[PDB]
């Protein structure tokens, strides 16, 4: 009942500290994610299949 | 009657040897005392009609004792030939005319179709336990070379009866029989027969190995999987060799003829029949003990007729326990012709046993069907 | 967000009746099975009742067989507990608690006042 | 073609040989989980872990007393265990309904569905004297409609009310165990108290290993 | 951390000895062990190799049959049984620790060795220079050449570089042509390609004058160079 | 009561946070990623199979050289694997047989593990005395360890099943800081690329973005609806993906502070247990309990690939730092490596 209200006070403190942040709009953030995936789509060997000449798991 | 051409050419060998060892001390008597490999001839006389019996090496030999093949050599030294040739008058109207390739041909086709379907079912089972790699364990390895042993015994039986089909086909049009007599005289025949006896003993001891492996899963809680697996492979393959090759050499030393297949002194066939009987008896002991364990588990489970029936009926072909109903040698089935139906059902169950274990230990095992379902879903 | 807002309950006459409820929001209510859990004053939390996903399989604790009845409205996404003939040992704080996994039967949700898929609960008092 | 990589493959083969030796010592050891709400100082006579040996069989006991009561994530790790030795105070408030729910959640959890449960009911003399001077019937109205099974052996010395309550708790655990089970794992109840309970754990574990070996030959 | 060899002295030719190597300070049973000798006024050359668990034993061609290496893994002890000695087997013998896993650093620890004197194809590592004069401070670079491309298929150029200070056990400098060993200061560096190799002590300072050996490790028998000496 | 007005204030604060998230929610990621081409049927296939363990493999972590890989199994073994040539390097016996996590250091020198023994043990690989030794035995958590990741060579972050993550200094042996604020067991954590603010998914369906140099939960994400079993940061450190027992993955964004994409499917009724991204950040790999894994498209939310294979449930999953392969580890004692 006192540990409960101390837990409640720190929960309300955490929500005050977490509410008071700036938030980039979801269209801009998802545009940034899409731009990161499109910029680095050339480097990953999973969606671009790297051939057996330099894929080190093919014997 | 129960006489075939195999023992007929054995008797023809014996006939030639005793007739040779008799006619090499014939007194002087105008035909000579020649042996035309079909009939003996004594010291012939000019203008004499020798009326001798039918030679006893024939299959129909006991059928005509009252008759007599009779041939008359003239004073011109050669008998009533068909034309200008050296053949004497060897006329066989007195000796004129049941073999096991006719009397049991229904039995033949049923046990060879049993071994054929078992050979197919076991080669599919060996593929379905090797080519999945999730099914690999000690238990499936014991089952796996058990399956290989059923394959090897069925191949023994195939090579046996097909080889006799080829040999009776290649000597049915002939009478000189020479490659057969030199075949049984050869050691290649004895090596092939020893290989077949090894296949038989290996199948019975792999049934014994399956029994002792299931027993040591149930009873011996303390065991090594690795060392006792190597030990069970050794018991399965080498111990049949360990009593087959002493049998082979003692038959090589002491009853050499017949291509090792006459077994007159019953001790010699007895020393190859006893360890197989030991497999069957010990395996019945394990069958009784395992079914007693299953009955204990069911009456302790805090409707059992179906489960006991399913347990015993899936355990019998795995352990070969069915041969216990004729492991006792009675020899009194020759009254009411039940010996034929006894031999029928015993070769029939021995033929189908490989099919029964291939369907009860791969094709309805839930883990193999789980591997089918999961390899079909990841195949789509 | 897993949210379990309870409703109903307070002072009530012994022998009387009551019906308390839990509006469950933030999750597909049909995939989970639900429980009522109670905590007597002083005593720890104890289980009261289970209702399954379709509401078919149903369970109560020993002490309240016949006296209580649990039900669920998957359409309204809510969980009802109809209590009848309440006794003075049945005063407690009541909790709607969902079992943590979807599509399963097992539940692990009566823990030492730390199980986050459990609402704040209502005081229900039987006195005179 | 493996210049000094040959020596690395030879090192790996020695690693595989040592792991083969560890496999031989691993499957010869029976892991079992003591889970309750003493029964443990009667075992080391011959803090989490325990390795003991009965009839030259290595048993391996892990106690989970140093965790929290949220059990749902760390109990998955015991799916390869051989048995969960479940301990319930047979005179438990009503802690034993919590014990029934814990057993049911053990029994139905989709990774513990191959795990048999060795069920120990401690404090049976406490239940005996509580029903003697009494309680349990207040918690359980289904106990009125209960009859002692005729095959249930009476422990010589105790009251018939003690037997009917005792075997009621046992058969009620059995009803919760067999309400949903494919025959893939069973429950082995006993009654402790003092002497060596470990013989029952030995016999039980042998029963579990034998039933698993039997039903992996489709004999069950 | 500790290797002691034992069993030196002077032996008449044709005889037999046993060099012993007591190891203390590391788990002995998981190390390939090499015997590597040196003629008393010449450079090092390899003798023998027993692996971890004694399952792979290689010898040099000039001792193949005459010597026999074994090890007692409980006694942490290495054995070289030397039979039919010749005049050329007069050498300082060395017990070399060597582990072979991925990224491991073989030939990194070397015992004090023993003097064993007698009184009565392959990869050829061409060392570049007999001796080179050195003042402190500069970037002393010394080269080495192979008779066969040490670049394997997996990109592991199996060239090792060894400092030997005067009167000291020859310690490892560089394993696999580019990697510094543990405890080696940063001033050392290694470079090159197949059959073209370069050790470089940029920013030289003292406690560095020694003979630098150039070990092939692409295939047995492991051959060294003649060694390049630094001076003052 | 005063507890009641604090709960009223906390409810007003949830309202304010939900309003702020709603105000910045103009177009979902499914909307503005229609104009992108999909990936297609990705026939990833088993390349190596690391068949060495005795019990179930409970965790795995790749090296940063993309070749070595630690697998921790519950037979008491933790063995480094050379993936390129499928041979072992070390085989470390543990103290407690129940390890639930492992971690390969980015320097390659140490390997952490930990489990029901409530202790993160740090083994030293590069010692000059031969065999591996337990270099540090960090014991301050009160519940089981669930995940652990090295920040660098010197300090390790752990998460436990007593609602706490913790930053530990290894050279001293105690917690530099704690991270409290969860209400359930913290099943996993995932570092950022810059290793300055990590996330933790827990058993209260809430993922927290912490700050390592402070110790405060700066952001808190509530999209899921069951215990979060895995978490993985997106390769630029602006987003992260989670997965739970609710059979879904969820891509959250840190700066947008809310859930962006919910990767679910009708045939998926099993909980999921291990997530990782590819190097581009396009394939969200996610290992499930139905013995499969799924290669989701992080922008189309389509099942681009389905990793077949394992015969018991996959339990851990890790993509190399050069993105070359994906290693899965299951409860059938086998590691699979996929390209
Ligand atoms: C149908 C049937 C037949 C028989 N039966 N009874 C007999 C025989 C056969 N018998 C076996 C195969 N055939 C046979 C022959 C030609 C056939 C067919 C069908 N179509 N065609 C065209 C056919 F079925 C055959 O007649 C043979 C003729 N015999 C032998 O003494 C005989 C010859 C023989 C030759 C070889 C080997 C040694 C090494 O090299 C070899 C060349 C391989 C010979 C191995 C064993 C042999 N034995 C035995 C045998 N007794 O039974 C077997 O199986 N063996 C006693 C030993 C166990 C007379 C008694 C028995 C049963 C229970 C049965 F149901």
């Amino acid at each position: 009942n006192t540990a409960s209200i101390a837990q409640a006070r720190k929960l309300v403190e955490q929500l005050k500290m977490e509410a008071n942040i700036d938030r980039i709009k979801v269209s801009k953030a998802a545009a940034d994610l899409m731009a990161y995936c499109e910029a680095h789509a050339k480097e990953d060997p999973l969606l671009t299949p790297v051939p057996a000449s330099e894929n080190p798991f093919r014997e | 009657a129960t006489v075939s051409l195999w023992e007929t050419v054995q008797k023809w060998r014996e006939y030639r040897r005793q007739c040779q060892r008799s006619l090499t001390e014939d007194p002087p008597p105008f035909c000579n005392r020649t042996f035309d490999e079909y009939a003996c001839w004594p010291d012939g006389e000019p203008g004499s009609f020798v009326n001798v019996s039918c030679p006893w090496y024939l299959p129909w030999a006991s059928s005509v004792p009252q008759g007599h093949v009779y041939r008359f050599c003239t004073a011109e030294g050669l008998w009533l030939q068909k034309d200008n040739s050296s053949l004497p008058w060897r006329d066989l109207s007195e000796c004129e005319e049941s073999s096991p390739e006719e009397q049991l041909l229904f039995l033949y086709i049923i046990y060879t179709v049993g071994y054929a379907l078992s050979f197919s079912a076991l080669v599919i089972a060996s593929a379905i336990l090797l080519g999945f790699r999730h099914l690999h364990c000690t238990r499936n390895y014991i089952h796996l070379n058990l399956f290989a042993s059923f394959i090897l015994r069925a191949l023994s039986v195939f090579i046996k009866d097909a080889a006799l089909k080829w040999m009776y086909s290649t000597a049915a049009q002939q009478h000189q029989w020479d490659g057969l007599l030199s075949y049984q005289d050869s050691l290649s025949c004895r090596l092939v027969f020893l290989l077949m006896q090894y296949c038989v003993a290996a199948n019975y001891y792999w049934l014994l190995v399956e029994g002792v492996y299931l027993y040591t899963l149930l009873a011996f809680s303390v065991f090594s999987e690795q060392w006792i697996f190597r030990l069970y492979v050794s018991i399965g393959w080498g111990v049949p060799l360990l009593f087959v090759v002493p049998w082979g050499i003692v038959k090589y030393l002491y009853e050499d003829e017949g291509c090792w297949t006459r077994n007159s002194n019953m001790n010699y066939w007895l020393i190859i029949r006893l360890p197989i009987l030991f497999a069957i008896g010990v395996n019945f002991l394990i069958f009784v003990r395992v079914i007693c364990i299953v009955v204990s588990k069911l009456k302790a489970n805090l409707d059992i007729k179906c489960r006991l029936a399913k347990s015993t009926l899936t355990l019998i072909p795995l352990l070969g326990t069915h041969e216990v109903i004729f492991a006792f040698v009675m020899d009194e089935h020759a009254r009411g012709t039940l010996r034929f139906i006894k031999l029928f059902t015993e070769l029939s169950f021995t033929s189908f046993q490989g099919l029964m274990v291939a369907i009860l230990y791969c094709f309805v095992n839930n883990e193999v069907q789980l591997e089918f379902r999961k390899s079909w879903e990841r195949w789509r | 967000q897993v949210q379990l807002q309870e409703s109903g309950g307070g002072l009530v006459q012994p022998g009387g009746s009551l019906r308390l409820s839990c509006a469950a929001s933030g999750f597909t209510f049909s995939n989970y099975k639900m429980n009522w859990v109670r905590q007597a004053p002083g005593k720890g939390l104890e289980w009261v009742s289970d209702i399954s996903q379709s509401g078919a399989s149903i369970s109560y604790t020993g002490s309240v067989k016949g006296r209580f009845t649990i039900s669920r409205d998957n359409a309204k996404n809510t969980l009802y507990l109809q209590m009848n003939s309440l006794k003075p040992e049945d005063t407690a704080v009541y909790y709607c608690a969902r079992c943590p996994a979807p599509f399963t039967r097992d539940c692990f949700d009566v823990t030492s006042t730390t199980y986050a898929y459990r609402g704040q609960g209502t005081q229900v008092t039987v006195s005179s | 073609l493996s210049a000094e990589d040959k020596a690395a493959v030879e090192r790996s083969k020695m690693i595989e040989k040592q792991l083969q030796k560890d496999k031989q010592v691993y499957r010869a050891t029976h892991r079992l989980l003591l889970l309750g709400a003493s029964g443990k100082s009667t075992i080391v006579k011959q803090i989490f872990e325990t390795k003991f040996q009965v009839d030259k069989v290595n048993f391996h006991m892990f106690d989970v007393g140093g965790q929290r009561d949220e059990r749902r994530k760390w109990i998955q790790c015991f799916n390869d265990v051989t048995a969960i030795i479940f301990v319930v105070a047979s005179s438990s408030t009503n802690r034993l309904q919590e014990a029934l729910n814990l057993f049911k959640s053990i029994w139905n959890n989709r990774w513990l569905r191959t795990i048999s449960v060795i069920l120990f009911l401690n404090k049976q003399d406490l239940l005996a004297e509580k029903v003697l001077a009494g309680k349990i019937e207040d918690y359980f109205p289904e106990f009125a409609r209960y009859t002692t099974p005729e095959d249930a052996t009476p422990e010589p010395g105790e009251d018939p009310r003690v037997t009917r309550a005792k075997y009621f708790i046992r058969d009620e655990f059995l009803r919760i165990s067999t309400a949903s089970g494919d025959g893939r794992h069973y429950c082995y109840p006993h009654f402790t108290c003092d002497t060596e309970n470990i013989r029952r754990v030995f016999n039980d574990c042998r029963d579990i290993i034998q039933r698993m070996h039997l039903r992996q030959y489709e004999l069950l | 951390v500790q290797l002691v060899e034992s069993g030196g002295g002077l032996v008449q030719p044709g005889g037999s000895r046993k060099l012993s190597c007591s190891a203390s300070g590391f788990a002995f049973s998981s190390f390939g062990m090499h015997w590597v000798r040196q003629a008393p006024e010449k450079g090092l050359e390899w003798v023998a190799y027993i692996s971890s668990g004694s399952g792979t034993i290689y010898y040099a061609d000039t001792v193949k049959g005459r010597f026999t290496i074994s090890r007692d893994d409980p006694k942490n002890t290495l054995f070289l049984q030397m039979t039919s000695l010749r005049s050329e087997d007069t050498a300082m013998y060395y017990c070399v620790r060597s582990i072979y896993y991925y990224g491991s650093s073989p030939f990194d620890f070397w015992g004090q060795g023993t003097t064993l004197t007698v009184s009565s194809s392959d990869i050829v590592m061409t060392q570049a220079t007999s001796s080179v004069p050195v003042t402190p401070g500069e970037s002393v670079s010394i080269s080495c050449r192979s008779s066969k491309s040490l670049l394997h298929s997996n990109g592991n150029t199996y060239l090792y570089w060894f400092l030997q200070r005067p009167g000291q056990s020859p310690q490892l400098l560089i394993y696999r042509m580019s990697n510094l060993a543990s405890g080696v200061p940063d001033r050392f560096s290694g470079s090159g390609s197949g059959t073209a190799f370069t050790l470089t002590i940029s920013r030289l300072e003292a406690e560095d004058v020694g003979v630098y050996y150039c070990m092939q490790h692409l295939e047995y028998p492991l051959t060294f160079g003649a060694g390049t000496k630094l001076e003052l | 009561s005063e507890l009641d007005q604090l709960r009223q204030e906390a409810e007003q604060l949830k309202n304010q946070i939900r309003d702020a998230r709603k105000a910045c929610a103009d177009a979902t990621l499914s909307q503005i990623t229609n104009n992108i081409d999909p990936v297609g049927r990705i026939q990833m296939r088993t390349r190596r199979t690391l068949r060495g363990h005795l019990a179930k493999i409970y965790a795995m972590h790749w090296g940063t050289d993309s070749r070595l890989l630690v697998s921790a199994s519950q037979d008491g073994k933790l063995i480094i694997w050379d993936s390129y040539t499928t041979n072992k390097v070390h085989a470390i016996p543990l103290r407690s047989s129940w390890v639930m996590t492992c971690a390969y250091a980015p320097s390659g020198n140490y390997v952490a593990c930990g489990g029901l023994d409530n202790i993160c043990s740090i083994y030293n690989l590069k010692t000059r005395e031969g065999n591996v030794r337990v270099s540090r035995e960090l014991a301050g958590h009160t519940g089981y360890l669930s995940c652990c990741r090295f920040l660098d060579d010197n300090q390790i972050v752990t998460s436990s099943g007593d609602t706490t993550c913790a930053l530990w200094d290894i050279e001293t042996g105690q917690q530099t800081t704690t991270f409290t604020g969860h209400t359930g067991d913290v099943m996993s954590l995932s570092l950022a690329p810059d290793t300055r603010l990590f996330v933790s998914g827990a058993c209260d369906a809430s993922a927290k973005l912490w700050d390592v140099r402070e110790g405060m939960c700066r952001q808190t994400f509530t999209g899921h609806e069951s215990d979060i079993n895995a978490i993985c940061f997106f390769p630029n450190g602006n987003a992260f993906a989670t997965g739970s027992d609710d059979a879904t993955c969820r891509l959250f964004d840190l700066r947008a502070d809310q859930e962006l994409m919910t990767y679910s499917h009708d045939n998926i009724i099993c909980g999921i247990t291990s997530v990782s991204f590819s190097k581009s950040g396009r394939l969200l790999l996610a290992g499930y309990d139905d013995f499969n894994c799924n290669v989701w498209d992080a922008l189309k939310a389509d099942r681009a690939g389905v990793l077949a294979g394992h015969d018991n449930r996959v339990s851990c999953l890790g993509v190399t730092d050069d993105g070359m392969a994906v290693a899965t580890g299951s409860w059938d004692s086998f590691l699979k490596i996929w390209n």
